[PDB]
């Protein structure tokens, strides 16, 4: 049972899964601002590919390490808007690894 | 069709580069072992002398620990009193398997899930009772989306300690959702609630088995005729040694290539020898075969020895050339299946072309949702629906009178057969990159696309071409058995 638990001038948020395989993950990262639907912010793949939502090009910066299992969201330049429960997601993508699904706790982030 | 010689040397260069690039996959998987070992933590057996195993697969794992822990056992008692109540008394024989169906399920799901499943079946078919397709449709749909919703799965998961066992009722939930489906799709004295029961709650495809269609079902379990007892101990006994070879070459496979694993590590799978490419292609739909060859015989095996007439095991992806002949093929109940529902029921092929390229689209959505909707799964999907509609248009414009005419003026019929498998080349050439993108994950099919086709544009394309052109002349000519008729 893969546990993933969130932590966290700029504030870095992390997701740190535990007893999994992780070098073969695709971690991301949801957000849902209150009254809203849960809506992707950025998503690194297995290869090392990785991909982020429209409104927070460049300002965000999303990087693991498969050595100690370890993700980490680097928001730079928050605006009023980003205040949000921030959700990590480990999932896989083949059908060889499975159907494995992680949703992470969540954890709050406010400015203002 | 062709010259002895010529088909001698298709099927030789067929094998020949199976085996070379197999020998380059072996090759590879021994270089990085090390890596491996320390990276996805390669499991370690004394089967193959000392050899260690790659179980980052997911699906060959699950089911062979299972089947350790109970379903094996579970199986064999199956057998036991199916004997003995064709012996005893047959007149009851449905009813008691479908009791030992529901004891085997509470066994393995305790009552978190034969409660489960009895729900779904008596949900279905109070909503056939309203007879109509349409509301069957959707009760199945809402019932599969509620499989795949999150609070669902965390209620779920709280009540079984290993997560293997969430696994499993996940698997034998999005089964049920089928059997139910086409139950209630049907019914829209043979159908009758203990009937339906007795249909859901067979144990030999419980879990994850063929799609045995209700008519099969009833009207072979409803018979009143059977063979000897030696007949049936003749039968088990070839089955079995089948399988256990069935698994022998499975477990072959895991443990010389470690496929799963380099498919798992893109940045190895990115810096191979086009050589090394092809043969984990082939390697990884090979095991796949073997895998739903060794779990598709056992409740076929089962079903044989209680007299049902199971859906045809898949034959050798080496010998399947297209994307319409390997869905006939491959998976039989399933194709079954979507033919006579999901896919008549729309419309079809019969009404405009528009309909036939609407209903292939609507049962590959349904076909790709079913596995789980994940992005990959839609992928591959798409790739198979323009696979599909393309050959089907392709046919359809070769079989106009006016086209075949021509042909037989122009090319000469033993010159039509090398320009199909030039055809062919380029069909199998994607129905290997489609499978690629199902089971790899979007990531290896982008790493093959750009290695292969694009960035090996002068020659690496031709010489995959080639092979798989010589892979065509030999599918098509062993082929020409089954499908003429
Ligand atoms: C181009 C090379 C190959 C050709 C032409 C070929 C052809 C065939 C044919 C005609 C059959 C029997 C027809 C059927 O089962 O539907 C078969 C069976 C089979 N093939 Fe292949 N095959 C090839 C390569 C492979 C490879 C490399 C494997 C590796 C595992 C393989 C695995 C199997 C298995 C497991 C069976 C079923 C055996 C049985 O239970 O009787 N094939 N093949
Ligand atoms: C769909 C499911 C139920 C399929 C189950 C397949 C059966 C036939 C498989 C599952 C696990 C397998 C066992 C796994 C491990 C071993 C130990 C080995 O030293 C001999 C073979 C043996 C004993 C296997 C025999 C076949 C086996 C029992
Ligand atoms: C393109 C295509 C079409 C049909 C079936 C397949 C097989 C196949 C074969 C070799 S590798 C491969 C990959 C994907 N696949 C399946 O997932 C089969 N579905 C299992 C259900 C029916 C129980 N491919
Ligand atoms: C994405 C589709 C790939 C299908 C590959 C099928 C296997 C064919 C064999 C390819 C061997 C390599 C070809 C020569 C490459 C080289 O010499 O560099």
């Amino acid at each position: 049972q893969v546990q993933l638990v969130e932590s966290g001038k700029s504030l870095r948020l992390s997701c740190t899964a535990s007893g999994a395989i992780f070098s073969t993950y695709d971690v991301s990262w949801y957000r849902q601002a209150p009254e809203k639907p849960r809506e992707l912010v950025a998503i690194i793949t297995r290869g090392g590919n990785t991909h982020y939502a429209d409104t927070v090009k460049g300002r965000f910066t999303i990087s693991r390490d498969n050595a100690k299992k370890t993700v980490n969201l680097q928001m730079n330049s928050l605006k009023p808007e980003d205040t949000a429960v921030y959700y990590c997601h480990a999932g896989v993508q083949g059908a060889m690894l499975g159907p494995r699904n992680y949703w992470g706790q969540g954890t709050q982030v406010t400015v203002s | 069709m062709l010259p002895r010689w010529e088909l001698a040397l298709y099927l030789l260069a067929s094998l020949g580069f199976h085996f070379y690039s197999f020998y380059e996959v072996y090759k590879v998987s021994r270089e990085h072992e090390e890596e491996l070992d320390q990276e996805f933590e390669l499991e370690t057996d004394t089967l193959f002398g000392g050899l260690k195993k790659d179980a980052t697969d997911f699906e060959w794992s699950f089911w062979m620990e299972w089947g350790k822990q109970w379903l094996v056992w579970l199986l064999l008692g199956h057998m036991v009193v199916s004997q003995m109540a064709t012996l005893l008394a047959r007149k009851h024989r449905p009813w008691i398997l479908m009791l030992y169906g529901m004891w085997a399920c509470w066994c393995v799901l305790g009552t978190p899930g034969v409660a489960m499943v009895l729900l779904h079946t008596t949900i279905s078919f109070c909503v056939a009772q309203f007879r109509s397709q349409l509301l069957t449709w959707l009760c199945s749909l809402l019932l599969l989306s509620t499989l795949r919703l999150q609070g669902v799965e965390e209620v779920k998961r709280r009540w079984y300690k290993t997560e293997n066992e969430y696994y499993l009722l996940q698997f034998t939930l999005t089964v049920r959702c089928l059997y139910y489906t086409n139950f209630s799709l049907e019914l829209c004295t043979s159908y009758s609630f203990p009937w339906m029961l007795a249909y859901v709650f067979y144990y030999p495809v419980l879990h994850n088995g063929p799609i045995l269609s209700f008519s099969e079902f009833i009207k072979q379990m409803q018979q009143q005729e059977h063979d000897s007892l030696k007949a049936s101990l003749c039968v088990l006994a070839l089955g079995l040694g089948r399988l256990l070879c069935w698994w022998w070459l499975a477990e072959l496979m895991a443990h010389l290539m470690y496929m799963h694993a380099i498919y798992s590590s893109i940045p190895l799978l990115e810096t191979v020898s086009c050589w090394t490419l092809g043969g984990l292609a082939l390697a990884q739909v090979l095991f796949f075969y073997v895998k739903y060859l060794v779990l598709f015989g056992v409740p076929a095996l089962l079903m044989r020895l209680d007299g049902l007439t199971p859906p045809a095991l898949p034959r050798c992806v080496s010998t399947m050339f297209s994307f319409t002949g390997m869905w006939r093929y491959f998976d039989v109940g399933l194709h079954n299946f979507l033919i006579r529902y999901v896919y008549i029921p729309v419309g079809g092929s019969q009404h405009g072309l528009l309909g036939t390229l609407f209903s292939t689209a609507m049962t590959f959505a349904f076909v790709s949702y079913w596995h789980g909707g994940y992005d990959y799964l839609w992928c591959w999907a798409a790739l198979n629906w323009l696979g599909v509609t393309v050959e089907n248009g392709v046919r359809r414009l070769v079989e106009t009178p006016c086209i075949q005419d021509s042909l037989a003026r122009y090319f000469s019929p033993q010159a039509r057969r090398r320009f199909h498998a030039a055809l062919a080349s380029c069909s199998t050439s994607m129905l290997i990159l489609s499978n690629l993108v199902f089971l790899g994950g979007n990531e290896v099919g982008k790493t093959y696309w750009n290695r292969i086709f694009i960035q090996g544009w002068p020659w690496v394309t031709l010489s995959v071409l080639g092979f798989l052109y010589c892979y065509s002349h030999v599918g098509i000519a062993w082929a020409q058995t089954y499908a003429t008729d």
